[PDB]
């Protein structure tokens, strides 16, 4: 069995083992990696997104496994494309983060598993400082990738 | 530096890192006293200071070194500010160190960043030190019978 907490901890330390029994779990319960219960109820963060924050050397293969699991249930598209819902990071997707981190490899990977390239990150974190701040590029992956000189 | 290390680390008699001289000054106080506001002066005092703290936290973690008052009631910081040793004052308030046992020592931390963006967090002892003096308060008065202050 797996609750939200269980996976998020596994992800935090790049553990691909504690997620050995993962796929077969939501096969029995037919639960989806995308269920309401597998996201933070106030931000909309998913395990993939936790993984995106918990990088070590711009690397995490909990990602590769996490994606793999989502296709086997074909949560695939809406999984890779889930966005933040809090006023701060609203509309931020994993692809936004990969770029923010200047990580070709993870941009490449996300685009190949079908990240929406037109997804607008539009929360207060992506507009001019309250100061909050900060910082605006606006919104769309291309725009980001240019404004950060990439 | 090497001899600072050998004094504190040797087998025969390790130096008491918190001892006070006749005036109440510790090594951190003395360093503040030895500053003369020249760029290379700041630079050497600043990191020897750093070094002492790193050694304090490594060797004797319980010791809150920067809180120790000289005879006149002054922490190293407050001395720095009483004697217009500005580069060092700025150094002591500014510095944040990330290491195991790092957090206790560090003045300030940066909570978060965005691809653009940065945030800086300050402790801040000078503002909150109502009881004896506030970095501002010594600074705040401020008679400034000197250009440098």
């Amino acid at each position: 069995l797996y609750d939200r907490r269980s996976i998020f901890d596994a992800v935090a330390q790049s553990n691909c083992q504690e997620l050995e029994s993962l796929l077969p779990f939501l096969q029995r319960s037919k639960k989806r990696l995308t269920d309401s219960e597998f996201k933070d109820p106030e931000t909309g963060k998913t395990c993939l997104l936790k993984a995106m924050l918990n990088l070590h050397n711009g690397q995490n293969d909990t990602i590769a496994l996490l994606l793999d699991v989502a296709r086997k249930t074909d949560s695939l598209k809406q999984f890779v494309n889930a966005s933040y819902t809090d006023s701060y990071y609203k509309g931020q997707t994993a692809l936004h983060i990969a770029i923010e981190r200047r990580n070709m490899t993870l941009v490449t990977l996300l685009v190949e598993n079908g990240a929406d390239v037109q997804a607008a990150a539009n929360g207060d974190f992506f507009k001019k400082t309250k100061g909050r701040p900060g910082f605006y590029f606006g919104e769309l992956p291309l725009s980001l990738a240019a404004c950060t000189n990439q | 530096l090497a001899i600072v290390k050998f004094l504190l680390q040797n087998s025969w008699q390790p130096a008491d890192i918190s001892a006070r001289d006749s005036v109440g000054n510790t090594v951190l106080h003395a360093l503040v006293e030895v500053a003369d506001n020249t760029v290379d002066n700041t630079k050497f005092v600043t990191s020897m200071y750093n070094e002492i703290l790193i050694l304090g936290a490594k060797l004797h973690p319980t010791l809150k070194l920067e809180e120790i008052t000289n005879r006149k009631g002054l922490t190293p910081l407050a001395l720095a500010a009483s004697s217009g040793k500005i580069g060092v004052l700025a150094y002591i308030l500014q510095r944040e160190i990330h290491e195991p046992e790092c957090r206790h020592l560090s003045r300030k931390f940066t909570e978060w960043a965005y691809g653009p963006v940065h945030s800086s967090l300050y402790d801040l002892s000078c503002i909150d030190t109502c009881e004896k003096n506030s970095v501002l308060e010594v600074i705040a008065y401020s008679s400034s019978e000197t250009p440098n202050r």
